[PDB]
RNA sequence: UAAGGAGCGAAGGAGGGCUAGAUUAUUGAGCAGCGAGAGGUGAAAUUUGAUGACCUGCUUAGGAGUAACAGAGGCGAAAGCGCUAGUCAAGAACGAAUCCGAUGAUCAAGGACGUAGGCUGGAGGAUCGAAGACGAUUAGAGACCGUAGUAGUUCCAGCAGUAAACGAUGCCUACGCUGUUGUGGUUAUGAGCACGGCAGAAGAGAAAUCUAGUAGGGCUUUGGGGAGAGUACGCGCGCAAGCGAUAAAUUUAAAGGAAAUUGACGGAAGAACACCACAAGGAGUGGAGUGUGCGGCUUAAUUUGACUCAACGCGGGACAGC
């Protein structure tokens, strides 16, 4: 019946944290935000699946309040000279949006890589442990 | 306070493409058409080819960019801004054995905007043979760069962006430089990168 | 995580509250959510260790994750009195008794605590009992000691 | 003694050779000789597939894939248990690795 | 609600999960074309049936 | 001349200097949206945020770098060299009926180059980070880990002269088994020439293994049981840091000397197995009173062995006398 009214979503799931943040189709305007870290007490738990899961049903909430029904999705790790694999956490956001009644448009990998790159942190020997 | 309520909707509409409205944006409400202008004007969005055409569902690699431009009652107009491929694409076409060509270039078009393109190409592994590899020598790929260069500016520079527009849907420069580049090497994945606005002229 | 243990209630004729650091607890896994089956007795005179030698009063392992959970207290007391009673530092309308600092796990409920009051008259108050929130005693100079509201 | 003919690196006819860094803990190491690993890997997991059947607009969806080569020095490849310690004839065999998902 | 699917065991697999409890098993249900991979923890015999509350969710793992 | 140098033809390469451009990324500022946390770890604290962080837009300013392709691939005397065009010299190899005719090998003294870190002067300053300062951990950490931070890290003109500068294998020139796989030219399409990788064999060697086979070919460097010692005195270079070159007295039966064999050990890796292991299930013990053994204290004496499994109703140890 309806048409599909489209939000972005951005998603970012690093080692330490997860970020959730739904935008108009400019990305100038913002409508929802959570962390897995808002939700959680621990601080080893804010990466966990779990928290992710929390944080996303509450975006997906303000959403169905303004009126949302369809959804695009783009999604990183922290990539640049650091790490750019995507972290735990970050596929769970996708299949949580799913059970919430939400449509799915269209999903990217959008990491920032570089062509070449600044010196990392962490001197010539590395982190010993 | 539910600063929410307070704001106006505008429809987006592009043109030289079969979709003609692709979606909406928000603004807080004011009193003033300049004011409105300066917030509006300068914006940017993308969408993906598969969404503004109609089409092979195979064509969903490629993504355009416009910019913001004009207000006119509950419509914005906005004009073409670049061109990208997907990065599933990119990351997905380089494969081990094998030579990736690479060029850039920059063009004008006749109503003045300056384009900068690039491009790229790979080689290929003939049937028939038994060698494991199917790198390309540095010599011959000058020889294909070389000839790259001037397809591009046969096909693009000095036309109008109703033009450029359409021959990037299309996809003629790829299927143009495979045609011309056989004699020299056997060639795959022949693409056009990306396209970038580095100056717009001023203009009223 | 931390928590504060307060003492929170009207208090009249109380020169100062003392509190067993001995709480019954009831503690959730962090990485499981699940309660622990049974409350756990925290007290300061139990010494355990943490995997990297740290002192802690309480080593639990949860039954369904196989976590390890580990709670410290820290005394707020400013001074013992006779030696063996934690004074409560107070702070405005209330008494800071301990702070409990849990690894691993949340402390969702203590459950009692064993308090001893000394009056302005210098006279202790055992292991006082509350009904309905409520504790008085009268000395034999008519010197009333309560507290009402106890939370 | 000598334990290895190649001084256990790739390096030949060469003075010099660009360094890397490890993936697990920064370290430099010399890309002759670091251990390499390949990665593709969906977007979406497996779990969520007859979901993603339902959820979708279009009249057919194919999954984005993710694409990595990750490095790693002898230290973190031996702990992470990317390679293993081998007898004496064992050593001397070569075979290419699956890559991963 | 009381939504429920009857499904019929064709293969078991594997006995899997930590101390090997549960049983990867091949299910096809009586009244669609769907046909499962699922694990299930009772003991399970070949021609068993079983009571699904989902006709979607998979073990693709197989 | 299957000795050298000069020259011709077509082609190949991250070899070098210069000129003009480039896609991202990391930081910093401006402005806009949103309204509570971000960061970091095995787990946390320093630390930063309502003077609006984080995240998402648009603008800008700088200084480094060239991911993936990318290899038992290529080039260079070695040290070393990876974006794209244009420009300037010289070199290596190959093809062939070009020219000159012993012009050659190796080398004390003498001369030129030499990663990084360091020093003298100018330019500049994104990221990283010796020193210095904190937060934790520990008996103590001055360290490892985290926050932060300076000299340096980049460029031009020079000084310096060391590296596990290693394939730990000097340079010319010989004689030498097979199969396979590369790179660049040429081809009667059969093969060759230069530069490589790999796998056997035969010989060799204390073995491990083989740049190590055969041998009165030529020339230079260089060692003579451990220590003291690459140290003292003198001398030469250097702005300094230092470097080059190099002794005695004294002490001692072997030397963490070399490789290979058997054990013992490890805080390794990989397969197996078991209700005196676990997982899924039964009954308890740990709490009370009493019976009994062990430590501690007392006493005239409270006689004594045994201490992870594998000490503690155990010593056939239920003692009024025995
Ligand atoms: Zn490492």
């Amino acid at each position: 019946e309806q048409r599909l009214n489209f939000a972005l979503l951005f998603i970012k799931a690093t080692k330490n944290d997860t970020i959730i943040h739904a935008t108009d189709l400019t990305g100038a305007e913002t409508l929802a935000k959570s962390s897995g870290g808002s939700k959680v007490k621990a601080h080893r738990d804010e990466r966990d699946p779990y928290a992710a899961m929390l944080a996303t049903q509450d975006v997906a909430a303000v959403l169905k309040e303004k009126g949302y029904n369809a959804v695009h999705i783009k999604i990183r790790g922290k990539g640049g000279n650091q790490s750019k694999i995507i972290g735990p956490g970050g596929s769970t956001v996708i299949r949580t949006m799913m059970r919430s009644e939400f449509k799915l448009g269209r999903v990217e990998d959008v990491t920032p890589v570089a062509t070449d790159s600044t010196r990392k942190k962490g001197g010539r020997r590395g982190r010993r442990l | 306070k539910d600063s929410f309520l307070k704001k106006e909707k505008y429809n987006l509409r592009i043109e030289n493409f079969p979709v003609r409205e692709v979606g909406a944006t928000l603004v807080n409400k004011q009193s003033t058409v300049a004011a409105l202008e300066k917030k509006l004007v300068g914006r940017v969005f993308e969408a993906n080819q598969g969404d503004i055409t109609t089409s092979d569902s195979a064509n969903c690699y490629r993504k355009f960019s416009f910019k913001i431009d004009s207000l006119a009652g509950t419509n914005a107009h906005a004009i073409f801004n670049g061109m990208c491929l997907t990065s599933e694409k990119i990351k997905g076409m380089v494969k081990r054995g094998l030579t990736l060509i690479e060029g850039v270039k920059d063009v004008v078009t006749k109503e003045g905007i300056t384009l900068r393109i690039l491009t790229i190409a790979q080689s290929k592994k003939e049937k028939n043979s038994t060698k494991k590899t199917a790198y390309a020598k540095t010599s011959v790929v000058k020889e294909v760069r070389k000839n790259i260069f001037r397809i591009v500016d046969n096909e693009l520079n000095g036309k109008d962006i109703e033009q450029i527009v359409k021959k990037l849907q299309m996809e003629t420069v790829g299927k143009e430089i495979e045609k011309e580049c056989q004699k020299i090497i056997p060639l795959q994945n022949c693409h056009v990168l990306k396209v970038k606005v580095v100056k717009r002229p001023v203009k009223e | 995580m931390k928590y504060n243990v307060y003492i929170e209630g009207t208090f009249s004729g109380i020169q100062s509250i003392m509190v067993e650091q001995v709480y019954p607890i009831t503690i959730k896994c962090s990485g499981c959510n699940l309660v622990h089956k049974k409350d756990v007795i925290l007290s300061i005179d139990s010494i355990n260790y943490t995997d990297k030698d740290e002192k802690v009063n309480l080593k639990v392992k949860c039954a369904s994750c196989t976590r390890q959970m580990y709670i410290l207290i820290k005394s707020m007391a400013t001074e013992l009195y006779e030696e063996k009673f934690y004074c409560a530092k107070k702070e405005d309308n209330r008494y800071l008794a301990s702070q409990l600092q849990g690894r691993g796990c949340y402390i969702e409920k203590i459950k009692d605590a064993n308090i001893h009051v000394l009056s302005e008259k210098g006279r202790i108050y055992p292991d006082i009992v509350f009904d309905e929130g409520y504790w008085r005693e009268e000395d034999n100079m008519n010197n009333t000691s309560s507290i009402e509201d106890f939370n | 003694t000598k334990k290895r003919s190649n001084n256990g690196r790739s390096k030949k006819n060469r003075g010099h050779t660009r360094c890397v860094r490890c993936e697990h803990c920064s370290a430099m190491v010399p890309n002759d000789k670091a251990i390499k690993k390949f990665v593709v890997r969906s977007v979406i997991d497996a779990a969520s597939l007859d979901d993603l059947k339902i959820a979708t607009i279009y009249e057919e969806y194919e999954v984005p894939k993710s694409y990595y080569k990750l490095n790693y020095c002898v230290s973190c490849a031996v702990h992470i248990k990317l390679v293993r310690v081998r007898s004496r004839w064992e050593r001397k065999i070569r075979k290419e690795q699956r890559v991963s998902a | 609600s009381e939504e429920v699917y009857i499904g019929e065991v064709l293969q078991t697999l594997e006995k899997t999960g930590p101390g090997g409890g549960l049983t990867m098993c091949q299910v096809q249900l009586k009244d669609q074309k769907r046909t499962l991979y699922r694990a299930i923890m009772g003991p399970i015999a070949v021609g068993d049936l079983v009571a699904l509350l989902d006709c979607e969710r998979e073990h693709r793992r197989g």
